[PDB]
């Protein structure tokens, strides 16, 4: 016959080797490949989706979950005062794991790319004053006060012009490596920062509750990419 | 500035481990010599909340054959992997005529023969194997039962009139190949309960994430 | 002879000696297309990129060598040193200048090299069974730079009889005093901290030792004056 | 007239051994038939001070493995080499999950099936690996610590749940291919104390080479 | 199937052969190669780089080491006298080990090639005189004095017009092959022979160091080349 | 992967096969060819050569 030298690999079974194999079945037609709505075919297509950002991820009792999906502003906040804070740490615990995009980042290893965080004020129609969202980039310590964080970059919202704005995260890399207990993560370090101060109190005329409640969805821009396929969960298929 | 590797396909190929059979010699375990694993794709641990991601998808498989003892050592025995596919009757006995119906195909191979590997296509009589399925098939138990799910049987045995006379384990591995996929929903933030449904644990209803102290203090 | 003039700062030198672009690169800027395209990297140009002339070094027969570190060097001094640590990434290069003043009866010569990652290794408890690291003030030495300890291994064990493979020139009292060097931006990163990273490391050591008879000055004012080209800065804080 | 034998690639390719594993019987040396060895490229000598020439470099390697008992004898044993990727979990116990994950690229051959071959890649983060570092990653005991430099890890392991029957040694070899480098320096002439930093014997402190008498006799 | 017949050498694993093996990450798109400064392609790069040359290699005292690089000229030296000598011997022991050239050379079995060894007077600007630096090719003898190494090839050098002076080593070659001990190693037999007289005295006038260094720098010219690696060292990475 | 049939020969070792075998030293590029006098290509050239025939190959 044709001469040959078998190399070194030969038998082995690679689990990522993704060579072609003999078909059991030779002569069957599987049933066509028919139109369904919404097919999905990168997965980043999904890390651009809004979802509710968890910022108040503070209460933990069985019946006030509900909680977490927004956080409140009241006319008891003095000019100035700190609102709410949460870095931008897509990967990492707290906030973020509620978003979709987090969720996703699970199932990777090193990533980066530009945020986006919206606000909605969901209070009467009948209120208004302004807010200071303010982002410290990484290594920035926050802010001491509301002054300070207005020499940064920072926007004054009004909800009493428009019901929505939205923040854009610059950028956020999770790729400097770290080697704590024993075990070697891919951790940022790149937690920037996103505060939010009451630029003036909540004005409300009579009859409209001194209380509203804002929403926080997010998302990261198309700029985004992952890195690494790593499955990781803690919940996986029970006996 | 690439992004292939959030590809479906690249998300999902890779051989996992989806089954380990049991032919011990002494045993309450697979006392005949042989036995039957109904496909199931949920056998990779990490697998089922991933796929849960989609409600419909479609894809072939892979397939590769692992068989040993349980010291991880290979011995002199032949073997007779044979695949079912549904509809077709999985076999009663280590002598059922089942293992002999050339309409299950089946692949023989020795231990020592590297892994056996075959790709096995989109069975399924729908478009698409479907996650969720929200009625009956025509209070009942046979909710969210999507059945035209179905990718088959795998029956494996010992070759042979007489027991064999090694403890045997065979592990399945299975890449999934060329997966399109569609309709995207909410990731499990809860507890796995039961193969069939979304059922959870009422009482233990976990934030889908870490807390902390203030909506302040981080 | 004829002086140059960047800003504020005005030196005084020779007409054009022959200067030594390190790696025959030019500390040039970094475009558009890179992976900070949100945060626009501003460029200082104003007073940021003049010239810096520090503490002037004194030689003597006995001086074993000097090395800084950079960016270490200025982001404790001056404008540079104000956004050297109120910026989170940094990109720069470097003119640097290194003159002697000494008479045509003072003898010497010392080579001046610039080295990448110059990583001190300290001597290690002596036996060899101590693992020590550097201090923070060898690690990176400010503008007053550092003796080498052990010149002929560079602090870092490695024969210095062959830096001359790192961009280098020499400055033999006979034959001139000024000696200049051009350094682009080095890195396996396109930025990166200005604080927690000395991308590298000016060395001038004296390999003949300076020598002169009974009443010439015994010391030789090594003057080192250096200036940032097209340096880059992002993300303030 | 010709000059290829001088170029990196030439210079660096050659599998040569930089690991070798023991997983005896009996013995405290891995004790549980199983063993990590996070990818070091200083296990053959000779190498550490051969790539420390340079500042930057940058290649994939293909590993080879060769594994038998100590006497040098093949035996009937399966094996799984599985590589976790840096990031990745490495197995703290011979049933850890991280064996069974399939992010955890994992090739089975048998002993007698000639060495498993694969090449790995340029994993770093960073546009190199880079030898040094001068500087802290955000006094300090993390001085010259350039973390993206990790290749990953290679948990070695007798396939089975029970014990292997024989006492086995893996070796480990590494051909460098596709090698580029950047900013040489000053060929390490003082001996090696540590595998993190330059420290050197302060005391001993020889000179590069050889010596004479006087510099007028040969 | 397809007809074969495997050939000896099937399943061998040869430490050189250079094929292809499978990747064990088949997706995976690892992180951009970027421009870098001074890349290094080949290694005959580092060999034509000038390196101190350690001719005075005789102090070996903990803290002289510095001295070695540098060997010197003084008033004290009587017309004639024999300032210094040294071989064109890159690999062997010596002078030649300080320098970069000689270090490569010891990862390689064999070479040849032209170098060049160029002087630096760094004595005070108001010294003057001459040296003569004489090559005395392969096989031939040190001259035994000035006169006699004036006959052959030679440069006087009057360090009180140029301060420095390259002398290029016509040839020199490392393949003769010697098995004595018991160990076989190709060495030269090629010892060129590298003189250097005082032609004339030290001149120097009233406060004047009586005493300059001369530090000599060698590299190996573009004809260089070397074959077959040879990894080899004292210095190997420690347990 | 691509089907095969090992036919019969395989594994031998034929001390006359003259096919290919992998080079020890890949990258090894051995001195050049010189020219050298006299190069014999076919021994056949030698037979044509005069050469003493001891026609009186009696003295022993």
């Amino acid at each position: 016959g044709f001469p040959t030298e078998l190399k070194p690999g030969t038998n082995q079974f690679l689990t990522t080797d993704d060579g072609v194999s003999a078909p059991i079945l030779p002569n069957f037609h599987p049933t066509p490949c028919i139109h369904i709505p919404g097919e999905v075919r990168n997965l980043l297509e999904l890390c651009q989706v809004e979802t509710i950002l968890e910022v108040n991820n503070v209460p933990t009792n069985a019946t006030s979950l509900m909680e977490r999906l927004r956080f409140p502003v009241s006319a008891q906040a003095g000019k100035g005062e700190l609102c709410a804070v949460f870095r931008a740490d897509p990967g990492r615990n707290g906030p973020w794991q509620s978003t979709l995009l987090g969720q996703l980042c699970g199932y990777y290893t090193q990533w980066s790319g530009s945020l986006e965080v919206t606000f909605m004020f969901t209070g009467s129609f009948m209120a208004t004053g302004k807010m200071l969202i303010a982002y410290t980039p990484p290594g920035g310590p926050l802010p001491k006060d509301r002054a300070t964080a207005m020499l940064g970059t920072h926007v004054i919202w009004d909800f009493g012009l428009q019901s929505s704005v939205t923040l854009v995260i610059p950028w956020i890399s999770n790729t400097h490596y770290r080697a704590h207990a024993r075990d070697g993560v891919f951790d940022y370090y790149t937690t920037g920062l996103v505060s939010i101060w009451y630029q003036t109190n909540y004005v409300v005329p009579i009859g409209a509750p001194n209380t509203a409640y804002i929403i926080a969805l997010a998302a990261a821009q198309k700029n985004f990419t992952m890195k690494l396929c790593k499955d990781a969960s803690d919940i996986l298929q029970t006996g | 500035h690439s992004t292939a590797e959030t590809t479906l396909d690249s998300f999902f190929s890779r051989a996992g481990l989806v089954g380990e059979i049991d032919l011990p010699l002494k045993g309450t375990t697979n006392p005949n010599g042989y036995a039957n694993w109904d496909i199931d794709i949920t056998g990779y641990a990490q697998m089922r909340r991933k796929v849960e991601l989609f409600t419909y998808m479609r894809f072939d498989a892979e397939f590769t054959f692992v068989a040993c003892t349980p010291t991880g050592e290979v011995v002199p025995q032949l073997l007779q992997y044979m695949f079912v596919p549904p509809g077709a009757p999985k076999p009663d006995s280590r002598e059922s005529l089942a293992w002999q119906t050339a309409t299950n195909p089946s692949v023989f191979v020795k231990l020592s023969d590297p892994p056996a590997q075959v790709s096995v296509p989109f069975m399924s009589p729908a478009s698409a194997y479907q996650w969720f399925y929200d009625g009956y098939p025509t209070k009942d138990l046979e909710y969210g039962a999507m059945p035209n799910n179905m990718m088959g049987t795998f029956s494996v045995r010992t070759v042979g009139t007489s027991k064999s006379k090694y403890p045997l384990v065979v592990r399945i591995y299975m890449r999934m190949k060329h997966v399109r996929a569609w309709i995207p929903r909410p990731m499990r933030n809860q507890n796995y309960l039961f193969k069939a449904n979304p059922n959870y644990a009422g009482n233990s209803i976990k934030p889908t994430g870490a807390s902390r102290t203030a909506i302040t203090t981080l | 002879v004829a002086q140059l003039t960047i800003g504020n700062s005005t030196i005084t030198t020779q007409e054009a000696a022959n200067i030594i672009v390190g790696y025959g690169e030019w500390p040039s800027y970094c475009s558009d297309s890179d992976a900070t395209a949100v945060d626009k990297p501003t460029r200082p140009d104003v007073s940021v990129n003049r010239f810096y002339t520090l503490d002037t070094k004194l030689w003597e027969k006995s001086s074993k060598g000097w090395y800084w570190k950079f960016p270490d060097v200025l982001t404790e001094t001056g404008v540079f040193g104000q956004n050297a640590q109120f910026h989170y990434l940094y990109r720069s290069g470097f003119c640097i200048h290194v003159q002697c003043n000494a008479s045509k009866f003072h003898q010497g010569a010392l080579l001046v090299a610039v080295l990448p990652e110059y990583v001190i290794g300290t001597v290690a408890g002596g036996t060899g069974t101590e693992d020590t690291h550097p201090p923070y003030k060898q690690t990176q030495p400010g503008a007053d730079g550092f003796e080498l300890q052990h010149p002929y291994v560079l602090d870092a064990g490695i024969p210095i009889s062959q830096l001359t493979v790192c961009p280098h020139q020499w400055i033999n009292l006979r034959t001139n005093n000024c000696a200049t060097i051009i350094v682009p931006y080095i890195n396996a990163l396109p930025f990166d901290s200005a604080l927690n990273h000395c991308n590298f490391g000016l060395l001038v050591v004296p390999i003949s030792p300076l020598d002169y008879d009974q009443g010439a000055t015994p010391v030789i004012p090594i003057t080192i004056t250096l200036a940032p080209m097209c340096s880059e800065f992002a993300g303030l804080r």
